[PDB]
């Protein structure tokens, strides 16, 4: 279902849009764009990365102790 | 009253700025998973709340979409964030549990 | 012991749905085995060519 | 044949370390490994089943 | 908070279906059996020895 | 009245790709359904190609996989667009199974049931694909699979049995699998067309978990061609694999014809099942690691019942966020370990790590939602 004119009741916005073949389709695409990514990524570094290097270091530490394990001095 | 319940309260203003829903002008109330209770409570809001409660969710929807965020300083401050819908949504409730008390007799 | 015949298997057994399943399955259980024998004895006075015959070879085991 | 702890047999599916009589004694594998029906004919025959 | 469906209606409720939900075990029991043909469930009803032993 | 509007046959169409009303604000994490749409058909259509020169005997079961890479023409592409895009097939589910769970779309609940039989049944397809070139991992896979079954109790070693079609994996069992891994995609479609009947009763969920019917955009010209530009994303990364490395996530010993005499030391499933493998065999019993191989699986059934936060994205939930990105580092864990032998380090830690997911999905999460509400007051 749904449709177009069924959704939900709305009073009071306008919306004012331009043609796409009157705008650009990258405004300032490297100027206010690579800023967004970083303020992006600050915004989620602390709840993404984490976990991972916490993997990243149980990968390395388990690969190191496997590999040492099958040697062998005294006894 | 003092230094304990201030530190729970910074705890909660921590949470608030972290939740960032502030960062697109939404009000906590806004943010709400819509259910039956709340489905109603939204329905019997007043029509100027209602107006503004879309208006802000559009806000945040447009915003969301070019993955933008308002300036800061109009994002929603932390208790200057009205709680509109509660009081309705209490009643809604209320009122289906009286429904839920009669149903076991 | 005919007009009240059907009349108690309707009571009994019909009127419940949860009877009705219960006496077909225990009604298909019974007539599965009634049914078999009772074919391939059918089957077996129409021939005597099969392991009628075993009587014979076998047993020298 | 020859692995694992017990000098016996080490199955690497899932970690199942056997002995020589074919017991186990470590891993998941809730039984023995199965002993066939067998015989000895004589001092250098045996037949199988 | 399934505290809604707890009271003397819902007790009530229950009761009045049992009969019903245990005959329907009894349909679901015995459709297994002879279904799959229970060699152990079987074995002990009087006819439908089909198995002699 | 228009046409596309009116017609019978249009109509479905019109309602589904052109005029259906869409958020706005739906980022990629929601084109991996198209994507899953043609991982499915791509599946179909090379599938289709490799099964007019295959055959199903294990005497020309592996000569007729090899007869199609050296004499068909063109025939090896068509292998290898199959072997790698089962696993862009299982990447693309992936995501679109996680992007359900962090942004809460679960809670359309017969549409994502719907999703769990379509992982299953996709499993259950790519399994029985693995086993056709008839390779050492095809049939120890074949073997180690199936006989986990004789688990259960009472009837596992007649099940076992009854599948396999002997005492073993044997030419009965080669054939069988052709004939299921060719009609289940078939059936898969069914089910993806029932899942799209649910998913339109509301409509897609967005990003805020918020409701969209505010700011809802036709699919007609904003997510067709969203969808283009990621479909083309799709054929780069699977033509990348295929054109470059297309043996970089297959198994060389899969390559030596199936001898049920030699049990290779390694014995590892396909990757996408490397995190089940883990959990299974992190537990010492046989029916207990079955019965939690299962359940790390079908567990994705008890999760709309254990939402418990009063937002329905993480979007605007920290506490959350953090819990997730642990389940998926925890599935990284998981299958590295799966793909590892069960001696040192490897078992402790693969045996945590299966505690931990879950203890994760069944009691941490829901914590934090409840944690997360007070936080908020509510
Ligand atoms: C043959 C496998 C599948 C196909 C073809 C399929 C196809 C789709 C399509 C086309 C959409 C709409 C666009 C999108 O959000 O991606 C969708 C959304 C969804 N699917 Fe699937 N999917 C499949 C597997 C799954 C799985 C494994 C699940 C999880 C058990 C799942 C649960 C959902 C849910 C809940 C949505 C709604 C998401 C939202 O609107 O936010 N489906 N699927
Ligand atoms: C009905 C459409 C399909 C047909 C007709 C089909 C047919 C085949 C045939 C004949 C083989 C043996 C040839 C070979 O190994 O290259 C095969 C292998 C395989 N297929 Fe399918 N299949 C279809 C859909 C699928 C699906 C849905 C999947 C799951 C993503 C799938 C994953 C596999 C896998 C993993 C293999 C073995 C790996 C390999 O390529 O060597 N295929 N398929
Ligand atoms: C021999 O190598 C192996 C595979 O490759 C052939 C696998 O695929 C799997 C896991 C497969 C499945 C289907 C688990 C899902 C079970 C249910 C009930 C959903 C394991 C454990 C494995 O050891
Ligand atoms: C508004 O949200 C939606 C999208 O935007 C994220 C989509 O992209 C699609 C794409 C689905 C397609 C093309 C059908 C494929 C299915 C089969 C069986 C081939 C659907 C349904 C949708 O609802």
């Amino acid at each position: 279902g749904r449709q177009f004119g069924h959704l939900t009741r709305v009073r009071h916005v306008i919306t004012y849009s331009l043609s796409p073949f009157e705008q650009r389709a990258f405004p300032h695409y490297f100027s206010k764009g690579i800023p967004n990514v970083l303020r992006r990524t600050r915004a989620c570094i602390l709840r993404v990365a984490p976990p991972f290097v916490a993997f990243y270091l149980v990968y390395t530490w388990g690969t190191q102790e496997f590999e040492k394990s099958k040697r062998k001095n005294p006894a | 009253v003092s230094a304990s319940s201030r530190w729970l309260e910074g705890i909660r203003k921590w949470y608030y700025n972290a939740a960032g829903f502030n960062k697109l002008g939404l009000m906590r109330d806004d943010t709400i998973h819509e259910n039956d209770d709340v489905k109603e409570a939204i329905r019997r809001l007043p029509e100027n709340l209602y107006d503004d409660r879309v208006f802000r969710i559009k806000r945040a929807l447009d915003l969301s979409m070019r993955q933008q965020i308002l300036p800061k300083e109009q994002w929603t401050k932390y208790e200057e964030d009205k709680s509109y819908l509660e009081p309705y949504l209490k009643e809604v409730i209320r009122e289906r549990k009286e429904r839920e008390e009669w149903a076991k007799k | 012991v005919a007009p009240t015949l059907t009349a108690r298997l309707y009571s009994l057994l019909f009127r419940r749905t949860s009877t009705f399943a219960l006496t077909i399955v225990v009604g298909a259980l019974f007539f599965e085995r009634a049914f078999d024998q009772g074919a391939d004895a059918i089957y077996e006075h129409i021939n005597e060519g099969k392991l009628w015959k075993h009587i014979k070879h076998k047993y020298e085991n | 044949a020859n692995a694992g702890d017990f000098g016996g047999y080490y199955c690497p599916c899932h970690g199942s370390h056997y002995d020589a009589s074919g017991r186990i004694r470590k891993g998941p594998a809730p039984l023995n490994l199965e002993v066939p029906s067998y015989e000895f004919t004589s001092d250098d025959m045996v037949i199988v089943g | 908070m399934l505290t809604r469906f707890l009271g003397p209606r819902y007790r009530q409720l229950a009761r009045n279906w049992v009969p019903t939900a245990q005959l329907w075990g009894a349909v679901g029991a015995v459709g297994l059996v002879w279904a799959t043909d229970w060699r152990l469930i079987l074995d002990w009803v009087p006819y439908i020895n089909g198995k002699f032993k | 009245t228009n046409i596309r509007k009116s017609h019978p046959l249009m109509k479905i169409v019109n309602n589904a790709f052109i005029d259906l009303p869409a958020p706005s604000n739906i980022s990629s994490w929601w084109n991996f359904g198209s994507l899953l749409g043609i991982c499915l058909i791509l599946q179909i259509l090379t599938g289709l190609f490799l099964a007019m020169h295959y055959t199903s005997d294990t005497t020309t079961a592996f000569s007729s996989v090899t007869h199609i890479c050296r004499d068909v023409n063109y025939g090896w592409i068509i292998r290898y667009m199959h072997a790698n895009g089962a696993s862009m097939f299982f990447i693309c589910l992936y995501m679109h199974v996680g992007r359900g769970l962090y942004y809460g779309s679960y809670t359309f609940l017969e549409t994502w049931n719907i999703g769990v039989i379509l992982l299953l049944t996709v499993m259950a397809t790519a399994f029985m694909g693995y086993v056709l070139p008839w390779g050492q991992m095809s049939f120890w896979g074949a073997t180690v699979i199936t006989n986990l079954l004789s688990a259960i109790p009472y009837i596992g070693t007649n099940l076992v049995e009854w599948i396999w079609g002997g005492f073993s994996v044997d030419k009965a069992t080669l054939t069988r699998f052709f004939a299921f891994h060719f009609i289940l995609p078939f059936i898969i479609m069914a089910i993806a067309m029932v899942h799209l009947l649910f998913l339109h009763e509301t409509g897609s969920n967005n990003p805020t978990g918020i409701s969209s019917d505010v700011d809802k955009i036709p699919f007609h010209p904003y997510y067709t061609i969203k969808d283009i530009l990621g479909a083309l994303l799709l054929i780069l990364a699977l033509m990348l694999l295929v054109l470059f490395a297309p043996d970089l996530l297959g198994d060389p010993d899969n390559y030596t014809p199936a001898n049920p005499l030699n049990t290779p030391p390694h014995i590892k499933p396909e990757w996408y099942f490397l995190f089940a493998y883990a959990i299974l065999r992190s537990i010492p019993n046989k029916l207990g690691g079955v019965l939690a191989l299962a359940f790390s699986i079908l567990i994705l059934a008890l999760i709309p019942l254990l939402h418990t936060s009063k937002q329905r994205s993480m979007m605007f939930r920290p506490l959350s966020q953090c819990l997730f990105w642990a389940l998926v580092a925890d599935l990284l864990t998981l299958t590295w370990i799966g793909g590892q032998p069960v001696e040192h380090p490897y078992i402790t830690i693969g045996q945590l790590a299966s505690v931990l997911y879950f203890l994760l999905i069944l009691v941490l999460m829901p914590t934090a939602g409840t944690i997360e509400n007070k936080l908020l007051k509510w």
